[PDB]
């Protein structure tokens, strides 16, 4: 999807 | 608050070695002093070495490892280059300042993280309103020049993990005094 993370990337 | 206290920084980008232009951002130290100080110290790299990382606290040489069309571009991971690294100047990670600014406009600069108080060095620049990020990510600055370089980077062809096929490098960075 649309998130901005550092390590556990989601859709 | 003092607009006078707001500093300016830049990111000179290259795509597969070719000059792509400069991104100039205005940091809001009057609204996110701790966060903005991190960003600027990281552009100039004058903060030394990572207490935990060991590698230099400097965006210079790092890349924009993840890009999503119609959304944002992410980079700043100067310790792993894959999105699992990065480190603030304060040693390790630091806390989330008041979520005063929102992603209600395109081209604002924000901190990428992995949950509450997990601000490292990784940041993103949006190219569209991203309200679903409000209160979860700290917005510290805004692009005032070169938003076309961002658009250029955002629409680059990517692999299945959204990494640009080409090497997008922050060939240089610093402050505009």
């Amino acid at each position: 999807x649309l998130l901005v993370t550092a390590g556990l990337v989601l859709a | 608050m003092s607009k006078k206290d707001r500093r300016r920084v830049f990111l000179d980008v290259t795509i597969d070695g070719n000059l792509a232009g400069r991104i100039v951002m205005e940091l809001y130290n009057d609204i996110a002093p701790r966060t903005c100080n991190n960003f600027l110290m990281l552009c100039t790299g004058m903060a030394g070495t990572g207490k935990i990382s060991g590698k230099p606290l400097h965006y210079k040489g790092s890349t924009f490892h993840r890009v999503i069309k119609n959304f944002m571009i992410q980079g700043g991971d100067f310790t792993k280059g894959d999105g699992t690294g990065g480190e603030s100047i304060y040693g390790g990670m630091f806390d989330d300042e008041e979520f005063v600014m929102k992603h209600d406009e395109p081209f604002v600069v924000s901190m990428a993280n992995k949950g509450p108080n997990t601000n490292g060095s990784q940041f993103f620049i949006t190219t569209t309103p991203a309200p679903h990020l409000n209160n979860i990510h700290v917005v510290f600055g805004k692009v005032v020049s070169g938003q076309e370089v961002v658009t250029k980077i955002e629409y680059l062809k990517t692999n299945s993990k959204n990494r640009p096929l080409a090497d997008v490098v922050i060939l240089n960075c610093g402050e505009l005094v």
